[PDB]
């Protein structure tokens, strides 16, 4: 039985971090990252928002810098190891691509640079990305499979996908900037420097914008108002 | 603000009356005029000063009324009413002066929410005061609830057995860890699941969105004046007497190598071992 830790995503309780994961067992901790493909215009941002924490976090701990070379040296083992912390980034509510395609006239060509941008940060922090939609119960065993695989040692079989636009698989150690470069041919206005803000744009939802604190008067203020008028008559 | 509508009426009217004279016939009509219009603005007012003061009797109420969902719901029951009373007059500026009343409301559901669980903590960790240790020299009625309630953990038990030459947990300190924190989970929610204000609440069918911080008082965890320590207070209650259980199973644990007081508590969480201390004492 493997520990869940679900945190808020308010930074107001970033501080139960400390519950969540020690010294003792933080190399028995599997990390799993939240990317909302619902709004994908925050998937970058608050991923790294909650890496960076992940980070401070780490800082706080005090660990022996042996023991951390340690934990590198059997984290990259495993990297570089890979044949056909660990961290794993797993995408939530794929299936709103589809709203993406008629609300936003998305194409496949943003969803490439999302995907591409995607695979970048995760070979930034040499992650595995998995792509998921309970809605459409996409990938759950697929998911499943890989954490008791990453967690517990087990086997692991299913080879890496990444030709379907919202089922991408990519186990640890299978991305790399030339494989990522498959992407980068099916773009035909935008180029893999470009931005992420400029190609893909916040929509500004339209709240009710709340209108003027309209205030009666003062008596002195309005009389002073007055003043002025008879004034000058 | 919410007399602000009417009141630069008045304001209206005594600018339409500073050009008139006498000498026009134009002041009769405007005598008129006047005395309606500031006579709206008289019982308007009057009307306001008897609901706001109820608001604010039902607002302080939440800062000494009982600690239960049922309790705190019936007052921001009747908050809403008058609220929708005054939507129902058309009075201005309502949505600002909810939005200042609803600020407040949550404030106060934060102390109550920071109060319920250093309580709740307190019941946690074996130091929750019984009501015999209330100093009875204090002649003066303590009719005032306790701010964080009296929480009720219900005692957890869990099993230790031994099935062929095996022992293991039945309520795994993990599930331990899952019904702890559940317990705590619904007293958080005597706060937070409470209805919001609405100042459109009158309006059915409003196209306004609305989430669930918007429905309930989902953010008055964040209103505590004390900060996350309270919470961070709460889960460390929770971690210890896990982390003690995990300890007291370990040592019980140790004696499956014999093979390769019957019960002890810890707060809310029992132990029992009776069945698994008679097979140890035989295979010894």
């Amino acid at each position: 039985r493997c520990n869940v830790w679900i945190l808020d995503g308010d930074l107001y309780h970033k501080g139960l971090l400390k519950f969540a994961v020690s010294a003792e067992s933080l190399p028995e901790t599997l990390v799993i990252f939240v990317a909302d493909m619902s709004r994908p215009w925050t998937v970058m941002e608050s991923l790294q928002k909650w890496a960076s924490v992940l980070r401070e976090h780490i800082d706080k701990m005090k660990i022996p810098p042996e023991k951390m070379r340690e934990l590198e040296r059997k984290f990259v083992k495993d990297f570089q190891d890979y044949m056909e912390i660990p961290v794993l980034v797993v995408c939530t509510k794929c299936d709103a691509v589809s709203v993406l395609e008629k609300e936003h006239d998305y194409r496949d060509e943003h969803l490439d640079f999302i995907q591409s941008h995607l695979r970048r940060f995760c070979l930034q922090y040499g992650a595995a990305l998995i792509y998921t939609s309970v809605k459409e119960e996409k990938n759950l065993d697929l998911l499943y499979k890989y954490i008791v695989h990453k967690t517990y040692g087990f086997h692991f079989t299913t080879p890496a996908l990444v030709v379907e636009k919202d089922a991408v698989f990519i186990p640890a150690g299978w991305d790399n900037e030339k494989k990522i470069a498959i992407l980068h041919e099916n773009f035909t206005t935008v180029k893999p420097e470009d931005a992420y803000e400029d190609f893909i744009v916040k929509p500004p939802v339209r709240k009710l914008v709340h209108d003027k604190e309209l205030a009666a008067e003062d008596e002195q203020v309005f009389l002073m108002k007055q003043q002025s008028l008879l004034a000058k008559q | 603000l919410l007399v602000a509508g009417l009141k630069k009426e008045v304001q209206a009217l005594i600018a339409e009356g500073i050009a008139l004279v006498w000498e026009s016939y134009k002041l009769d009509p405007y005598v008129q005029r006047l005395a309606e219009t500031v006579f709206n603005f008289q019982e308007k007012v009057d009307d306001l000063l008897i609901i706001e003061e109820k608001i604010d009797l039902e607002v302080r109420s939440l800062e000494t009324c009982m600690y239960d969902h049922k309790t705190f719901s019936e007052i921001l029951n009747r908050v809403q009413k008058a609220v929708d009373d005054l939507n129902l007059h058309s009075y201005s500026n309502l949505p600002i002066w909810v939005n200042k009343l609803d600020m407040e409301i949550e404030r106060i559901l934060g102390v109550r929410l920071q109060a319920g669980l250093r309580a709740w903590t307190q019941v946690l960790l074996g130091q929750a005061e019984d009501k015999a240790e209330v100093d009875m020299d204090t002649d003066a009625p303590q009719v005032s609830h306790k701010p964080g309630g009296e929480p009720k953990i219900k005692n957890v038990v869990h099993e230790l057995r031994i099935t062929n030459q095996v022992i293991y947990l039945n309520p795994p300190i993990e599930e331990c860890r899952y019904k702890l924190y559940q317990e705590m989970f619904a007293w958080k929610m005597v706060v937070l699941s409470l209805p919001r204000i609405q100042s459109q609440r009158y309006q059915v069918g409003v196209h306004y969105e609305l989430t669930e911080e918007e429905k309930f008082y989902r953010n008055a965890l964040t209103r505590m004046p004390d900060g996350p320590v309270a919470l961070e207070e709460s889960y460390s209650a929770v971690m210890g007497i896990v982390s003690e259980v995990e300890q007291y199973v370990k040592v019980w644990l140790q004696y499956q190598c014999l093979w390769d007081e019957t019960k002890k508590e810890f707060g809310p969480v029992v132990i029992d071992y009776g069945k698994v201390q008679s097979k140890v004492n035989l295979k010894y």
